């Protein structure tokens, strides 16, 4: 689980 | 300074609050230590990782009950 997108 | 009284919360270590990340994405979680001359704390997201940890203040309307 992370909480950016690239 | 001393932190503010807020029904349904306690601010002391340990304690367990439902938290707003700045995905503005609500989880239940833990104060994790508090920084009583800025009165921010650090919150930490249950289940996720300490480096998502994020310092809130204890005043702000990101903190809120934990049924």
């Amino acid at each position: 689980r992370s909480k950016s997108d690239g | 300074h001393m932190p503010p009284n807020r029904p349904g919360i306690t601010f002391e270590i340990g304690a367990r609050l439902e938290a707003l990340d700045y995905l503005q994405k609500w989880y239940p979680s833990r104060i994790e230590k508090i920084d009583y001359e800025e009165g921010k704390m650090l919150v930490h997201f249950e289940r996720w990782s300490h480096r998502y940890d994020e310092w809130i203040y204890w005043d702000s309307n990101r903190l809120r009950p934990l049924e």
